[PDB]
């Protein structure tokens, strides 16, 4: 029983496997606004937009 | 903005005007989330 625990033991003294994980994050936001604005106005003949 | 103005005083002060304003506006919105999961199992992607 001994010998038999002793090959259980040498097995399961083994080292944990750490790993070193990397995960990246990439964003990308473009934006394009444009707005225009076109006013006409002359107090002249009241005539404004 | 839409405005016409039509204005006579000496004879009469008659004043017409006609206000019109049409707008027209389209917005579409195209979003797509992907998720990788395991079978039989939840996962979720949140953003905002």
């Amino acid at each position: 029983r001994l010998d038999e625990l002793r090959r259980i033991v040498s097995q399961l003294d083994i080292p944990v496997r750490q790993v070193m994980i990397e995960a990246r994050i990439v964003e990308a936001n473009v934006g394009y606004d444009k707005s225009l604005g076109v006013r006409w106005g002359g107090a002249y003949h009241k005539g404004n937009w | 903005s839409g405005i016409g103005i039509g204005f006579i005083t000496d004879n009469i002060i008659l004043d017409l005007q006609l206000s019109a304003m049409e707008k027209t506006g389209n917005g579409e919105i195209v979003s797509q989330p992907k998720v990788v999961t395991s079978d039989k199992e939840t996962a979720k992607i949140l953003k905002g």
